[PDB]
RNA sequence: GCGGCCCCCUGGACGAAGACUGACGCUCAGGUGCGAAAGCGUGGGGAGCAAACAGGAUUAGAUACCCUGGUAGUCCACGCCGUAAACGAUGUCGACUUGGAGGUUGUGCCCUUGAGGCGUGGCUUCCGGAGCUAACGCGUUAAGUCGACCGCCUGGGGAGUA
RNA sequence: AGGAGGUAAAAAUGUUCA
């Protein structure tokens, strides 16, 4: 339930955005200025990360459904990869507004999805013309790239892990309204406050994301047992 | 005393008599304890535009440190003398020397193009 | 403002005017005393100009393009 | 001490990276910063119309206003037969003129640029014509302009 | 502006040491010298209003000082004016 | 966008017109900073000189005279 | 001209509370200390320091029970512009009294809650609610 | 409110490392002075522009818009008027409270090792956090958090008139 | 990308209350 400061170091976590884009609220998490780029002091991260995992383990133990999110191409696939490794839910592309607050409506599209799964399997489409088929088939994909991962969730996920706070502000905000605890990877330019437990680091390093997500799967898979 | 720099032009004719004229003006200053410095004569070159008909005017420079009184009385000698043409003065800011002849700037730059060839051979061998 | 170009030109080859002033000042001082508006237009000149500068700065998103 | 490791990171110091993800029209290289760079296949493509790399290869990358540094290698088959290009003077020193040709500083001595002034020779600083090249130097990352080509740049 | 030359004299006159330039006397005495020196400027002209605004600034400035000095040590205050020559 | 005597610090002296002329167009008009980009400090002293030179008839106010 | 160094001190505390700053600094003074001295005793501020020689830098250290600052609101009442003295009988209780009213008396700067039991009036400085 | 250049006299602000006096400070009713343009008085000057006026058109009419002319005025010296949407519509002074992108003008240190790199003051433009606000918006030059002092307001119109 | 030139003579009004 831990990864060395070195693996983090090599991963290049401490690299932040350009000093002109930072968000004042992250002040304590800055270290210095190298080539005019804000850095991060891991003396803060690791312990908080342990705490991050600490809170992750209890919830993962009571089998509370998990939810990972990322709209960035860079770390896009990373999520879907680890998602199925932890056997949980994810949103790797389009973050739909109200996926939680208006959940009671999203259920409509879900059952709509389950209707598009069936008739594609036994192939009702084999009885449908090019249009209709192409009409629903293409439609199927549109749902697949949005709700594709959460079709089995059915209800409020007890945990929320996110990447790049500011860019995903929508999600974070909602979790704050429905009282669902949030875990997040905040950036030097992203406002941390919104989330309960933040993890000062870098989101644009794919290998790091893997380092992050994978680490998450470590405590998550363990929580199942 | 205030450092100055008197610059004035003279009609081509009296031009040949100017050197002797310079003696006259600087002499009064000598009596005023004014220490003259730059006596530069740029000679008679072409003007930029037709000033009072005739082109090709004569130039002179003074740059003197002297009492504020004399410089003024010396001024009058300019306006009323039908010889002078467009005379003007300036500030102080530590009067200096050099930066007068531009002739030798081009002449020496030529000499430099020759040694520029010597440096080119120093690059193709050493 | 004074173009000649020796013998082998065969055509105008003159941009210098408009490349300098031409009407820029002529169609400007052509009339209208102003004396006041100049400030207004001076201000508004770069006022809106900063927008083409500012807006362009944060205009990169999607529009699917 | 956390600051010690970084204090030992600079002492461990163009970018050398490894290819990990290759999705058509896009190449992903790892460098070790906050983000991994992305290089367009235009730099890794040969004269035949194919690629020359694979996942697990350690390539070079010095950072489309940067891909030209490693794209000039495609202009060699042109300078072999006096390829006419376009440029503009921007720098000037002592008899030496620096022209931006495709992004490469050129060399032009004042042997003919400044000699026996007959009039106001101010048509130099601010001129945008077309010059010709005869010989190129890939050892000094420079391209000296010819001399006889003056009969084209002056009055084309 | 009262060049250094003059200031040297006045300071050397009212000061305890060459490096003492902040004493009450000095300041007051100083301005008074300056004031009379601007009289010739206003003797003629008179339309230099801005310069005047500058003038009045110090005049009052002088007053406050003298006003203060008096409320501190009457002795010098009486000696000062009876010496410096001002205040009707 | 290049600099100026900034690194070659001096006191712009109108006398030597050599380097001077490079700052005005054919008509003699002074070329704005946005072109050269020279720091203001020198910009003005540069301008003054040009005007000073215009008085000494070294640099023509214009081509026509 | 910092007409009232007293409020000047309190304002620092008020604004400091808004900035979530740990320590606050300001030009010291006996009266300055007294007020803080009561604060330390009450539990509003976590200790404090006094570093310097001729220009003592009175510095305090805020306290936080939760994510939000401890101090609710501190109102400088008797301002040098309009003083406010009170007879023992009228000693005002702020926020039913849960909020303290720092008051100056002959026996020294202290809280009214002590003043009553001390049985005496005094100049009320500021309500710390 | 002030802009070609030059000379003479003169005001204020800012920065640097030190020295000195020792609360001499802040604001300020009445009072004094400054105060665009227009207008007025005396004497000059009077190109251009140009109230009024005139003519030709426009028009249902046009003592308007347009056009051709054209007087006072606009320019200077010495005086008067004391008014503007005299406005970043924000009174003066002081302390405190996350930043970015620039301008402008100083300064110290480091290798000037190359249009530089890192701190530190005055003034100033735009965008925005907390907070504030009726909203718009302001936002370390605050309408933020307070304090000192002065002036001003209490429905529109009557009237800023008798 | 960055800056200039060319581009609308005349068309008034609409009773009272809901």
């Amino acid at each position: 339930a831990t990864v060395s400061m070195r693996d983090m170091l090599k991963a290049g976590v401490h690299f932040g955005h350009q000093t002109r884009y930072w968000n004042p609220k992250m002040k304590p998490f800055i270290f210095g200025a190298r080539n005019k780029v804000h850095i991060i002091n891991l003396e803060k991260t690791v312990p908080m990360f342990n705490e991050a995992l600490a809170e992750l383990n209890k919830i993962a133990s009571r089998k509370g459904k998990i939810l990972f999110v990322g709209t960035k191409r860079a770390a896009s696939e990373a999520v879907k990869d680890a998602a199925l490794s932890c056997d949980q839910f994810f949103v790797n592309h389009r973050w739909l507004g109200g996926m939680l607050t208006n959940w009671k409506t999203v259920r409509q599209s879900i059952k709509r999805l389950k209707d598009l799964e069936t008739q594609s399997q036994d192939g009702t489409f084999d009885k449908l013309t090019k249009k209709e088929a192409l009409m629903r088939t293409r439609e199927l994909e549109k749902l697949e790239n949005s709700l594709g991962g959460i079709k089995d969730m059915g209800g409020l996920p007890d945990a929320l892990f996110v990447i790049d706070a500011d860019h995903e502000h929508i999600a974070i905000k909602e979790a704050n309204n429905l009282g669902i605890p949030v875990f997040a990877i905040v950036d030097t330019n992203s406002d941390p406050d919104g989330v309960d437990f933040v993890i000062p680091g870098n989101d644009d390093a794919i290998r790091a994301v893997t380092l992050y997500l994978g680490a998450v799967a470590a405590t998550v898979r363990e929580g199942r047992s | 005393m205030r450092h100055y720099e008197i610059v004035f032009m003279v009609h081509p004719d009296q031009s040949e008599q100017v050197p002797g004229m310079i003696e006259r003006y600087t002499a009064a200053i000598t009596g005023a304890e004014g220490k003259i410095h730059r006596l530069e004569d740029w000679g008679r070159r072409q003007l930029a535009y037709p000033i009072n008909k005739l082109h090709k005017a004569h130039y002179v420079l003074m740059n003197v440190e002297a009492p504020q009184e004399v410089i003024d009385e010396l001024e009058t000698t300019f306006r009323f003398n039908d010889a002078v043409i467009r005379s003007m003065v300036m500030r102080t800011k530590h009067a200096v020397t050099e930066a007068s002849p531009m002739v030798k700037a081009k002449d020496e730059r030529r000499e430099r193009r020759d040694d520029f060839a010597n440096e080119t051979a120093d690059d193709a061998e050493a | 403002i004074k173009v000649r170009e020796n013998e082998p030109f065969d055509v105008a080859l003159r941009r210098f005017k408009r490349s300098c002033e031409k009407a820029g000042v002529l169609a400007e001082v052509r009339r209208r005393e102003f004396y006041e508006k100049p400030t207004t237009e001076r201000k508004r000149a770069k006022a809106s100009a900063v927008k083409r500068h500012a807006k362009k700065l944060a205009r990169e998103n999607a529009r699917r393009t | 001490s956390f600051a010690q490791l970084f204090e030992e990171s600079l002492k461990e110091i163009i970018v050398r990276g490894v290819v990990v993800a290759i999705d058509k029209d896009v190449v992903l290289v790892d460098a070790g910063l906050k983000s991994e760079s992305a290089i367009p296949a235009e730099q890794f493509k040969n004269a035949q119309g194919e690629l020359e790399i694979q996942v697990g290869d350690e390539v070079d990358v010095a950072l489309e206003k940067a891909k030209r540094h490693e794209a000039w290698i495609t202009l060699e088959k042109a300078y072999e037969d006096a390829e006419t290009v376009t440029g503009v003077i921007n720098g000037k020193v002592k008899g030496g003129f620096t022209v931006e040709l495709n992004g490469i500083r050129a060399f032009l001595p004042g042997s003919l640029v400044d000699v026996r002034p007959v009039r106001d020779t101010l048509h130099l600083e601010g001129k945008e014509l077309e010059f010709k090249v005869i010989k190129l130097d890939q050892k000094r990352n420079n391209v000296v302009v010819s001399r006889r080509a003056v009969i084209e740049s002056e009055n084309s | 502006s009262l060049s250094t030359e003059a200031t040297a004299k006045i300071v050397s006159e009212f000061g305890r040491d060459a490096n003492d330039t902040g004493s009450t006397e000095v300041q007051v005495a100083l301005l008074t010298a300056q004031i009379n020196h601007l009289q010739g400027h206003f003797a003629e002209h008179k339309k230099d209003h801005h310069s005047r605004r500058g003038l009045l600034r110090m005049v009052s400035q002088r007053r406050k000082l003298l006003d203060y000095l008096k409320r501190k040590d009457v002795a010098r205050y009486t000696q000062l004016i009876e010496r410096l020559g001002l205040r009707r | 966008f290049c600099r100026f005597t900034a690194e070659g610090v001096q006191e712009i002296d109108y006398k030597d017109i050599a380097t001077l002329k490079n700052y005005i167009t054919e008509s003699g008009k002074i070329v704005p900073s946005r072109i050269t980009g020279t720091r203001a400090k020198y910009q003005r002293q540069l301008a003054r000189a040009i005007k000073r030179a215009r008085y000494l008839s070294l640099l023509p106010y214009t081509d026509r005279h | 001209s910092m007409q009232d160094p007293i409020a000047d001190m309190l304002t620092r505390i008020r604004n400091g509370q808004a900035a979530n700053k740990a320590a606050v600094t300001m030009p010291s003074s006996k009266l300055k200390v007294a007020i803080a001295n009561v604060l330390k005793e009450e539990g509003f501020i976590e200790d404090f320091k006094v570093e310097g020689d001729t220009k003592p830098e009175l510095e305090l250290t805020l306290k936080y029970f939760q994510g939000k600052a401890v101090v609710e609101s501190i109102q400088r009442v008797s301002r040098p512009g309009l003083r406010i003295y009170k007879r023992k009988d009228e000693l005002p209780k702020v926020m039913a009294g849960l909020g303290i009213a720092v008051v100056s008396t002959s026996k020294g700067v202290m809280t009214d809650r002590a003043a009553r039991q001390a049985g005496l009036g005094g100049e009320i400085i500021c309500y710390v609610a």
